[PDB]
């Protein structure tokens, strides 16, 4: 836990953030499949192009 | 025989350059295609150089 982010005992909505468990081995898998899809996006769209 | 032989290698060039240009235009269509496929990003230069010689 880095941080918890409500009042206790109040009134949370459906879809508030309550917690902050540690991004760290998380976001590098992220931005690991990120750098994947921004590879194949741009092989995807080229051969698009060449199809046509 | 002179005559016909040499009426013989006209009729047989003809149809060599006939061929000649499909050949170029094969070719040329090729170099179109490798063109295009530089133009977006697929192939590298080297290919068409290639291509284009």
């Amino acid at each position: 836990i880095l941080k918890r982010l409500f009042k206790e005992g109040s009134d949370v909505k459906a879809g508030q953030q309550l917690y902050q468990i540690d991004p760290a081995t998380y976001e590098a898998d992220y931005q690991s499949a990120q750098a994947n899809l921004a590879s194949t996006q741009e092989q995807a769209q080229r051969y698009k192009l060449l199809v046509a | 025989a002179s005559v016909a032989t040499a009426y013989l290698t006209l009729k047989a060039d003809q149809a060599q350059l006939q061929l000649t240009k499909d050949t170029l235009g094969t070719y040329q269509k090729s170099f179109d295609l490798t063109q295009r496929s530089y133009d977006v990003g697929v192939a590298s230069a080297l290919d068409l150089r290639q291509a284009q010689t």
